[PDB]
């Protein structure tokens, strides 16, 4: 039993990570509202406690948090304001379950799309790194692997 | 051979039978059934010979009586309103969907040529021995492209297909006789509410002009009439359910309102002038906290840099465009505004000039902000946003945890009985797509958070640690009684404001809880949990009878997952198998509002509270609570 | 798209699965597909290219790993000793009745021509989408004709199919590890039961000497010989199990000794020069009342007209020409003998040269006479067929009902230990179409009318009422330890004679019966209940436990309506779901007599009885007890 | 609930006409070791008790005369003999029930091949009566309707 926790801005890919990481878009219909919804065997069985769509509940990613033991802090490469939007979510991780370090890992998705392209891979360097793209499927697993190793 | 598979069923001998089942063999329409299938239908199956082209197997309208192949020539698929739609040739096989779905023929069946042969399987014969078995796709197909795609899910029902298939599918199904009243509006229902997203109005209201006025081409004179008529009690059927899903909403549409006026007349003159419509035309008739509407004028204020600020009148369902203008109207400007939202905490957002009716979308202490783009990072938030300093404790205090709980609850029922079922579709399909205000669902989403700060507004307020501890015990109090109440929206609110990281922090007040109300409160943290698609939840909810207000964060993120994890269109064809999805979401808040939920001093406090919502204010009065 | 299809499954974008599905919709082999399996299949087929003809995708022998479809091309099914059996082309699919059975390949693809293309779908990803869709019949071919034909029954069971083809079918899937030897045994035991009926010894034997020296021709000489070690492993194992279902049968088949003995000597001299066979070959070495057999001899009285008779020596599967030959010869004729069956009752049934063994197929006190057809009208029953005239109740009386039972089940053991499972198939299929003996069948069968006869016969001779009421009260008794010592056969066959016209018929012995035994009589005529197929009668088998004697009519019935409800032959290929149904009902007999059953005067009695079988005698008799 | 008896010599055709009547020969196959192997709903419900495969058994026979109500006596009208043979099974009849009256039907089946045909339908119309064929299917439902009618 795992519990990786998905996070970031509105608009940054993360119900998309999800759902192709746990079952894949378009290949079978997608139903959220079932026990095994977000529940991937991988041999560890991992839950994804994703924030896409409760973002303006700040209770629901507190509550998350607390049960997270991974952690993907995700921005669109395609935006400024994503990248800049992440200091904080790592700063309310350390607060919630009262710790020291916590298992974490950047990640710059949307990378596919390059003549959109507004932030570099050197920035988000600078800032565990990956430049991923959800529907594009470049490293969609190694995401939900770095964490289960960390 | 062909006065083999011309005798009756009854009639054919053993090795009639044999030198059948070698034959049926050699056709590829047969090549996916069993051994066993293909012996009982050797048995059944009838060869059927028409010499002239032009001569009709069935006609649309008619009842499903059987299933036909191809095994010499061609046939025309004829529909009334569109001519010759396809073409289908030997090995193909055609009948089989009015038969299975107990639905009428969509198209009539011309012969192409002269001299067809097929083979034909009757109803009660393939239903004994195909039913189950003879499973392919329904494809039907218009000028070479899949227009309508059903599937066994024992109905066939409808997976993909073009807007105007989808209708006219959906139309041609309705089943007129009231004892199916219940029946024929549920198969309505996901096309009624979810056309939205792939068939406006704009599109909608000609289509079913056009439709009601459709004629057969095909009949006796009386046979035409009674056709005709019977279509328009269907359309007549389909706009019912259309104007009652919108029930307000239409003031807003002006396309959709002339539509329905126009239609009114129509139906009226033709009530009277064919003698119809008697129980469908009064009905009609009736159609020709309160909720916001997108047409309802807001008097709103956008704030400069100097904290000054600017009062426009606009609609609700202003875009962001037309907020800018209006602003640009009073400061007789031409320098280049954007318009930012900042909350308490300083956080600010660039809106979109595509972005409409975002008054509502503010959270608790948000302001709208105008300013030239260089001015951005200098923005700083009003004395305003930062909520109270002192408590209002010796006020609630001396309110009864059920009183406050019960005014919560018929708050909250008021407020959740203002959103539109529509409002959940324009939310997730995403605003702008729909020019449409979402207010009522975001103005009871809000009240979520309000509820949850409330809680840690009071507590961190709270300095006399005995006071304190008997603050934590009325909240609980007043959760246990809002789930009693069945509002398990505002019973979470207030157990996630008492897990806030300020309130869980001060183990001095926790500690000296009594261990009874200790026992409560970690039951309702165990219900929270996320396990296995928030079981625990689910769960509870399942258990529960219609009056209830669900845990909305849960339901809002259902609806983006949906979604998300699902495409909209597939092969350019509208992918109805997620229309349903969503449409089931909706159909749950209906069934939670489908019962009514049965001290104006307690009243007017629950309704205007004033909160904190700036976590670092909360988080810094906590430390110095309890250091 | 050929890139597309080429990127392993997990590096498929959204669009590239789009673009592939909409493809996936224009080939012929998915057409009955689901649309639900068809983008499952999207994220998993592969794209296969190879340029040369001659290319091998996989050999027979090998594991079942892939299903194919050719996009392009055709292919050549190779099988070792018959070379290319067929050619499949663009829009077939192979390779589907390894992966689902489990089984090794049964023929090489091999490309036959340049540059083909294919889309392949791997076993996992098979099993998961395709198993229970993927459901069209396995049709093997060979010339163009369907030579096995397999279906779902979870694997694709033989349906029909050629004898050569069924037999290597059952050969190549045979397994050979220990632990699954019951299972292995079991899966051949149907064609090693049945073969008599559509591939007798004659042809049999000389395709086991061809399968037993097939060699491979592909691999290298490791592979080579690996393969054709255990292809002799595999004819070896069959080899044992035909031997097993013999057992002492072989004697007379003189082609089968012959072919049993020189493959002990090939099997030997290769055991020996390969170092093989270390536990096959011992167990083939020990191969290398009691029943009757068809080459024993019988002295055989056949009657004249003036009941004179000859004594004839024949084997006992004689059949009716070489009686009369027989008898010619004693007689010194050449004037055109028949021989007739005659009963007690003056019955006569006139035999064909074509009937074997017929000696006991006579009823109880049947004779066979020989006569010119002239003389048949005349012909007049002997007095020692019409039984005796004095009863023996003063002997059996004094025997205890218990005794009496157990002698009669330990006899009734003998008599159905001694009928050969062949033996059932033999009196189904018909006699003459194997010239073979029935002989234990038919004596054991008798047995059943000489009980019942015995009852009847022993009440109508009995003229004291009294002494007749403790007769009708010791055979209920009989009936009742019968039927504990699980002898279900002569239970019915002493209440069936309690029933008899004549014994039913004798109110005042009825009446004076104590309604103690006349309830538990009424109770075992219930248990004959023919209703809803003999329901009481079978129900009450099931419950049993193996050492039981069944109820021998029903049985018969069973197999004769077996036979005649179900074509042998199936578009010239072999009914094999015929051949299972009669298999089964053999290896219920099998199972009756798979655990063994746990006073010279009483075991004297009972198999010596001499009965009266000429019911109007037995009627008469009974009318003159109670008029 | 109907008991209708299918009598006659061996070689007759009563298997194949119960088959044919209850089911249908190679249409579907055959068990007859089930609960409704020879049951049939016609409106009532049949069951078709039939002497072929135990003729040989004389209680089987007096059995099911005992628990019929209609019966049909079938020869094969190939066969001289088989005709012969019916005299005896009426009376049978008429002595286990212990009656006056029974319904029953005179058939003379395998009508359809007539190049071996021996008796006449005059023989068998001097002798309810029906030629009829199994295989040929030609009266087969005929046959069990008139018992039901009788
Ligand atoms: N059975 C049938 N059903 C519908 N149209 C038919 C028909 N047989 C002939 N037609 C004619 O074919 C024409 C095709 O174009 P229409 O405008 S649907 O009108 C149609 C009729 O005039
Ligand atoms: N575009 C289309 N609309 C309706 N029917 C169509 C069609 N294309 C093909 N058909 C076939 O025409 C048949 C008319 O009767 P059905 O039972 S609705 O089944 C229909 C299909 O088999
Ligand atoms: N993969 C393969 N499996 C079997 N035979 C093959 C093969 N590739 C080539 N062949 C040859 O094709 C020949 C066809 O006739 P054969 O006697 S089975 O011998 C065969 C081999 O020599
Ligand atoms: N006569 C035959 N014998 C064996 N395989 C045959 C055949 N005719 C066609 N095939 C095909 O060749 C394939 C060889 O591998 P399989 O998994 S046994 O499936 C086989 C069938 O799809």
């Amino acid at each position: 039993e795992y519990k990786l926790v998905v996070l970031g801005s509105g608009g940054v890919g993360k119900s998309a990570l999800t759902v192709q990481f746990v079952q894949g878009i378009f290949v079978e219909k997608y139903d959220p509202t079932i026990e095994d919804s977000y529940r991937k065997q991988v041999q560890c069985m991992l839950e994804i406690l994703d924030t896409a769509g409760t973002e303006q509940f700040t209770a629901m990613r507190d509550l998350y948090m607390k049960n997270g033991q991974g952690f993907a802090l995700v921005y669109s490469i395609t935006a400024q304001s994503t990248f800049n939007d992440l200091q904080d979510l790592r700063e309310q991780i350390l607060r919630v379950k009262d710790t020291d370090d916590v298992p974490m890992i950047l990640v710059g998705n949307k990378c596919d799309l390059e003549d959109e392209r507004v932030v570099g891979k050197e920035q988000g360097q600078n800032l565990a790194f990956l430049e991923s793209s959800a529907k594009s499927k470049i490293n969609v697993n190694e995401i939900f692997y770095d964490l289960v190793r960390q | 051979m062909r006065m083999i598979l011309r005798k009756p069923p009854g009639q054919r001998t053993v090795d009639d039978l044999e030198i059948i089942y070698d034959e049926l063999l050699h056709i590829k329409a047969l090549s996916h059934l069993s051994t066993t299938v293909k012996r009982e239908l050797a048995g059944v199956l009838i060869f059927e010979s028409h010499a002239k082209g032009g001569t009709v197997l069935f006609n649309q309208g008619e009842e499903g009586t059987s299933w036909y192949i191809i095994l010499k020539g061609s046939v025309n698929v004829v529909i009334y309103g569109k001519g010759v739609v396809c073409t289908l040739h030997e090995g193909d096989d055609f009948g089989k969907l009015a038969l299975v779905n107990d639905a009428p023929r969509a198209a009539s069946i011309v012969l192409r040529e002269d001299n067809c042969h097929f083979l034909r399987v009757d109803k009660e014969d393939f239903n004994r021995i195909l039913r189950d078995v003879e499973a392919n796709t329904v494809r039907l197909k218009e000028h070479d492209q899949d227009v309508l795609v059903l599937e066994k899910v024992q109905k066939y029902t409808v997976m993909s297909g073009t807007p105007e298939k989808i209708l006219e599918h959906f139309l041609e199904t309705i089943r007129l006789e009231p004892s199916l009243n219940e029946a024929t509006d549920s198969v309505l229902n996901d096309f009624v509410m979810m056309h939205c997203v792939f068939m406006p109005n704009t599109q909608l209201c000609p289509a079913l002009v056009a439709h009601y006025h459709a004629q057969p081409s095909q009949g006796t004179e009386q046979e035409r009439m009674d056709y005709a008529l019977n279509n328009k009690r269907r359309v007549i059927r389909l706009v019912l359910q259309w104007a009652a899903m919108y029930g307000d909403l239409l003031q807003e549409d002006d396309v959709a309102m002339a539509f329905l006026e126009e239609f009114y007349v129509s139906v009226s003159d033709d009530a009277r002038m064919m003698a119809a419509f008697k129980e469908q035309l009064p009905e009609l008739e009736k159609i020709v906290r309160q909720p916001i509407r997108g047409s309802d004028e807001v008097l709103f204020k956008v704030y400069c840099i100097d904290h000054t600020y600017t009062t426009i009148r606009v609609p609700v369902a202003a875009s962001v465009k037309e907020v800018i203008s209006a602003v640009a109207d009073k400061l007789g400007s031409g320098e280049g505004l954007i318009i930012v939202k900042m909350n308490s905490g300083g956080e600010k957002v660039v809106l979109k000039s595509n972005d409409v009716s975002v008054f509502t979308t503010l959270t608790i202490n948000g302001r709208l902000f105008a300013c030239p783009r260089e001015q951005f990072d200098s923005l700083t938030p009003l004395p305003e946003q930062e909520g109270p300093t002192t408590g209002t404790v010796g006020t609630f205090e001396l309110m009864s945890s059920k009183d406050l709980a019960y005014q919560m609850t018929t708050y909250d029922w008021e407020l959740f009985n203002c959103v539109h079922e529509l409002e959940l579709i324009y939310h997730t399909f995403g605003r702008h797509n729909f020019k449409k205000t979402t207010a009522n669902l975001d103005l009871f989403l809000r009240r979520f958070n309000e509820i949850q700060f409330w809680v840690v507004t009071e507590v961190c307020l709270c300095s006399q640690l005995s006071k304190r501890v008997q603050l934590l015990k009325k909240f609980i109090k007043i959760a246990a009684h809002c789930k009693e109440y069945k509002n398990l929206n505002s019973f979470f609110a207030i157990v996630m404001g008492l897990s806030n990281v300020a309130v869980s922090r001060l183990a001095l007040t926790w500690e000296k809880l009594p261990s009874k109300f200790k026992k409560f409160y970690a039951e309702f943290e165990s219900l929270m949990d996320p396990s296995r698609n928030h079981r625990a939840y689910r769960l509870t909810a399942a258990k529960l009878e219609p009056p209830l207000i669900p845990f909305m964060p849960l339901l809002i993120k259902d609806m983006t997952f949906t979604h998300e994890g699902n495409k909209t269109f597939i092969d350019n064809l509208v992918n109805f198998e997620k229309m349903r999805m969503i449409a089931n979401t909706a159909r749950t808040v209906r069934y939670y509002r489908s019962q009514p939920f049965n001290h104006q001093d307690v009243r007017s406090y629950v309704r205007q509270l004033n909160v904190i919502d700036n976590q670092r204010t909360l988080s810094q009065m906590s430390h110095r609570l309890e250091p």
